[PDB]
RNA sequence: CCACGCGCCGCGGCGAGCCCGAGGGAGCCCCCGCGGCGGAGCGAGCGCGAGACGCCCCGGGCCCGCCAUGCCCCUGCGGGCG
RNA sequence: GAGGCCCGCCGCGGUGCUGACGCGCAGAUCGCUCGUCGGAGCCGGGCAUGGGGGCGAAAGACUCAUCGAACCGCCUGGUAGCUGGUUGCCUCCGAAAUGUCUCCCAGGACAGCCGCCGCCCCGCAGUUGCGGCCCGUAGAGCGCUGGCCGGCGGGAGCGGGGG
RNA sequence: GCGCGUGGGCCCCUCCUGGUAAGCAGGACGGGCGAGGCGGGACGAUCCGGACGCCGGGCCAGGGUGCGCCGCCGGGGCCCG
RNA sequence: ACAGCGUCGCGAGGGCCGCACCCGGCGCUGGCGCGACGUGAUUUCUGCCCAGUGCCACGACCGUCACCGUGAAGCGAUCCGCCGAAGCCCUGGUAAACGGCGGGAGUAACUAUGACUCUCUUAAGGUAGCCAAAUGCCUCGUCGGGCAAUUUCCGACGUGCAU
RNA sequence: GGGGCAAGAAGACCCUUUUGAGCUUGACUCCAGCCCGGGCCUGUGGGGCGGGGCGGCCGGCGCAGCGCACAGGGGAGGCCGCGCCCCUGAGACACCCUGACGGCCGCCGCCGCCCCGCUCACCCGGUCGCGCGGGGACCCGCCCGGGCGGGGAGUUCGGCUGGGGCGGCGCGCCUGCUACACCGGACCGCAGGCGUCCCACGGCGGGCUCAGCGAGGACGGAGACCUCCCGCGGAGCAGAAGGGCACAAGCCCGCCCGACCCGCGCCCCCCGUGCCGGCGCGGGCCGCGAAAGCGGGGCCUACCGAUCCUUCGCCGCCCCGGCCGCGGGCGCGGAGGUGGCAGAAAAGUUACCACAGGGAUAACUGGCUUGUGGCCGCCGAGCGCCCGCAGCGACGCGGCUUUUUGAUCCUUCGAUGUCGGCUCUUCCUACCGUCCGCGCGCACCGGCGCGGAAGCGUCGGAUUGUUCACCCGUUCAAGGGAUCGUGAGCU
RNA sequence: AGCAGAGUGGCGCAGCGGAAGCGUGCUGGGCCCAUAACCCAGAGGUCGAUGGAUCGAAACCAUCCUCUGCUACCA
RNA sequence: AGCAGAGUGGCGCAGCGGAAGCGUGCUGGGCCCUCAACCCAGAGGUCGAUGGAUCGAAACCAUCCUCUGCUACCA
RNA sequence: AAAAUGGAGAA
């Protein structure tokens, strides 16, 4: 056989991410002494354009607590908000949207967005354009606050992690169709080399194990166990169920 | 087939005919102290799968069974191979 | 073709013997020089162990080992004889 | 003044003629005729990815005239029951294509035939005659086993029609 | 005693099996070709004679004897090989 | 290939790959994401079947199913119990998973006909459509159209080898 | 451009080779990966739950006698008063005894398991270590053990064979035949079997007579039973077939286990090797019979299996410096098999394909053949109003051809370019039209038959790649051969 | 091979020592004015075999034949 | 070619070593106020022929006739 | 809780 095309991904080599002329990794500012007690007031710079990212990110320019000169922040952008607005990272931080606060701080039923997994990780879920998590309870007692994730998984991250008030901005952009391959293929080349796909049945036996007959079809059923080995799992994997259904 | 439960025949400690009582021989539990099974462990150790033949194309539909005499009052063990057939009950007395 | 191993045939030396082994001898075609192999076999072994004749060949007869079986007796599951 | 819009030059492809060529101009070129020609476009330089690996809008395509596993050296003068060849002369003898076994059926072993080397002495024959035993084929026959074609003569009971 | 080649055979005569048959397949006794020169069968591997060192003379097999082409006549019968 | 359309896995103490190891890629990523797959714009739809084979169960622990550990015996090598993790089995879920979609009876009041209820295999029996089609063996099907004449063609019909 | 089966090229198709390769999967054997368990890494404290062992304690419902008798007890006194032995069942129970199966303890310095911390191992995040965290004795890692695992390796994929496949098995064995009277004979020849069944269907002794005719005898007839009579086997003897058998080898009884032990030889197949099968003995022990005898199964000819390994029996030896116990080994010979039967451990696919070769062998041309396809002749039952023959001719019979397909495998596999058309030449006659005769059921017209006759004609089109077919049309339209004429002529 | 389980009227399927159940089919009563449902009877099971042990066995325990599940594979 | 099944009343379709059977047609008889149903009778067979095989065959077996489904090896 | 049905037309 030959290694199939997921083999091939995994070493790079063409498959890496078109990272080039990319702004930088959009974080939550890093948690200081003057986060922790107190708010650190940022001034919005600019709202920019990252090359593989569909929501807006944004420069974000926070005084240096360290020492005398300006520190500059790339955050994903909630909605609404512009440049020269004056956005507060802290503990003591109000509850607008743009400022960073403590999950425990921010009150139950408050869209977040560029949430921390865990507390001083700068950033983690809800990240994308859209996208949000809700504050669902705080256990005060256990230092921990439930949030649904946009996934709808509920997850309980601890009361200091951080959260920028908001929904990230590029709302609805999957709404309009791409319409022709063109407008995909511009998509990918900001992303990374996976368009365009071939279909498995397509290939020759050698290429995938949906490989080819006289007809092409997918031979055994395309459900595979999640111990299949590395070359093998190809089709669904692990499907607790699989077809169309209501809800 | 059906075997007498006693038979006389010839006991070789008392060397004249003697009865004996009839009961079926089996082919005991195989050791891991003999010769064969302590080569076949040493080769079988290691990469390379199995390195001895394993019979399957199997022909035969009956075993030729053989019947224990033992002697009533030697204990002489004696044999009796009797001719393939599929069932044998050794009567009781 | 050459090497090496085995079978058999011829030939030379010596003969119950036979043999430039490696080596060593101010010596390498000279001298001296072990195993080995043969001389006893047979049995898984413990072990036991050949004569009776005969140009030669073949056969029979008998002896030795292995296996059985009697009988006798020492130093005895040993010895003798069949 | 919008468009993976149309006609159309270069460009980039390569349809048909199954045209030319086919000891070529050329180890794939040529002439017409074509597909497209603002786009998933075309083109240069640098760079990345390496052999059961890469890369693939998928044709098992492409990876330096090499790809259903590149190339170079070595292992390697790989192995072949399979093909081809195997070099002077004279004389004396001279087969076999069969029996049995074999993953045997294009091969071998063992026997037969055959050659050479002898060795030893006792009578030898693919022959006829004469004697003794055997054998079930040709023919012949229908008693046996199986067939068969009809005539004639009897009736115990029958199987049908008659009276 | 040592060993080699061989272990695809095929034809003729007669006797056979399967097949509509076959220059078909499969058998049997002997012979032949294989591995057999030569003369004849016009031609041919096997047919009919004859089985072979090199020659000279003689005989004559098989098969023939108009002319190619060596060698023929005589008699009786038949007659669009 | 494609836009669209589904399906699947996955919350980073992760998923999927690379990978002799050290360590990597997706990922300067974060579910409007990334990876894995089918089908392939619209328009209109996508039927039935979980038996079989996949796949999935904080779905049980039924039967099995190891080292280890723990008993018993032994002179000890050892042997015999017990214990029993995943897995399978068991039970459910799942067909835009792979795939399947047939027969047999009974069933008037032309008499065929079942329209209805009943069985069998093995779970279900082919629904809406479509058709002698690039899919129909018989076949150069039959019935129309077109021709002077048509193994082609077009429209019909359809127990349709084998939609 | 007809031929040099012209030149290209160790046929690519097909087959063979104990020659490959690519691919596949529930082929054989496996391997990374991953999941899971236990151990080590690996500190410091709790808490629960079992097991094992003790150990008290509470229970036990088919009814006569005393009520549900859990069980094995013991017994005329324990301590009931009841007892008993009564009076009772399937077994009495008094005071004391244990034994099993449950429940309810408690216990323990015993052995597992699970849970909860802690922070110090370890493990990640954040920071310009600028005023910080998150886990945590887990996880990872590692050693073992068990799962999944064509993702990936390595290998294999029988034989015979009128080519191979498919389908059979003369692939081990047996009977009658082929088989041509010793023996031996071949076929994917003929008609059939075998892989088992029976402690009796065996051994032995005695007695007996079988299948049936025929004739008889309540129900009773085709058919059951009972008699005589005559019965050469016409019955039976496990199964194929052929032999064999009558005071038996059949049948029935009575007794038995030789359907033993030990050592050999021989015959069949045959290399005169195995193996199955038989047979002939020298002993030991038996059985049956009065004995003589007979018996190593089943009357004979079929019914089965090497080395290595395993397992078991018997009697001994050996473990090599001793000796003892265990264990291992060995000599002896049974069993567990190799049916492809003298005995690898083994699935497909390949049109992406090879390799070495093969005309030992298919497709294709020729050649042999001629079933089949054509095409004739003979006979004359009938048809033809009548009338066998104008024209027909059944039922049968005898030929011919190579324009049909088979049959075969002779030639070609280091290659004879394989269908049709198109083009163009030639040939054949078994003659469709025209020519010349003649016959008609020949008035004419037109048909039909036959003999000679191959000079000329046998076309144009619709559909199909078609050869063929089918239809339309004309001046009405035969059939063929030349490597299925014709590809360095073409398409 | 091993460890486990199963086999019950014509058919399906309960049933743990002390009966032979229930469904269906069948055959009839009833039912109703007459149907169809419905209700109720009746018959139906070497309780695969075979042997034991038991007061007594469908049950227990062996065997022997099928069937299942999981694991096993020096010949 | 060769392979399987059948051939049974007029139509069907059973039977399967001891008859011909049921439906329909097909009349008749009931039945009612009449009609429809319905019920019940009556009848219908070289069992495709032949030979065998039997005490006896539609049956079972051979031959044959007829139908009806299955059929050709890439190179 | 369940509880459909009931030829022709003639009175």
């Amino acid at each position: 056989g030959r290694r199939i095309r997921v083999q091939r991904k995994g070493a790079g080599s063409v498959f890496r991410a078109h990272v080039a002329r990319r702004l930088g990794a959009a974080k939550l500012r890093a948690n200081d002494f003057a986060e922790r007690t107190g708010s650190v007031r940022g001034v919005v710079k600019a709202i920019l354009h990252d090359r593989g990212r569909g929501a807006p990110l944004a420069r974000v320019q926070f005084p240096n607590m360290r020492g005398e000169g300006r520190v500059n922040e790339l955050f994903i952008a909630p909605e609404g908000m512009y440049t020269g607005q004056e956005v507060f990272s802290g503990n003591k931080a109000t509850l607008h949207i743009g400022n960073i606060l403590p999950v425990g701080n921010i009150p139950e039923g408050t869209y977040v967005c560029n949430v921390e997994e865990k507390p001083m990780d700068r950033g983690c879920l809800a990240r994308a354009s859209g996208t949000y998590c809700l504050v669902v309870a705080h256990n005060m007692e256990t230092n921990k606050t439930r949030i649904r994730l946009p996934s709808g998984q509920k997850k309980l991250i601890s009361s200091k992690a951080r959260a920028m008030i908001g929904l990230v901005a590029g709302g609805g952009r999957t709404d309009k169709p791409l319409l022709k391959a063109g407008n995909a293929y511009h998509k990918y080349k900001a992303k990374r080399n996976c368009w365009p796909v071939v279909r498995g049945v397509a290939m020759n036996p050698v290429d995938h194990p949906h490989g080819g007959g006289n007809h092409q079809h997918i031979g055994v059923s395309s459900c595979v166990p999640r111990n299949a080995v590395p070359g093998q799992k190809v089709g669904l994997i692990a499907a607790r169920r699989t077809g169309c259904s209501g809800g | 087939v059906t075997y007498p439960a006693e038979r006389r025949t010839f006991c070789k400690r008392e060397g004249k005919h003697t009865v004996h009582k009839a009961s079926l021989y089996k082919k005991g539990k195989d050791s891991l102290l003999a010769q064969g099974k302590r080569r076949y462990d040493r080769k079988q150790r290691g990469f390379g799968g199995q390195t001895k033949p394993i019979f399957r194309r199997k022909a035969k539909t009956t075993k030729k069974q053989v019947i224990r005499l033992t002697c009533s009052s030697c204990k002489c063990q004696t044999f009796q191979v009797l001719k393939r057939c599929h069932r044998l009950e050794i009567s009781r007395l």
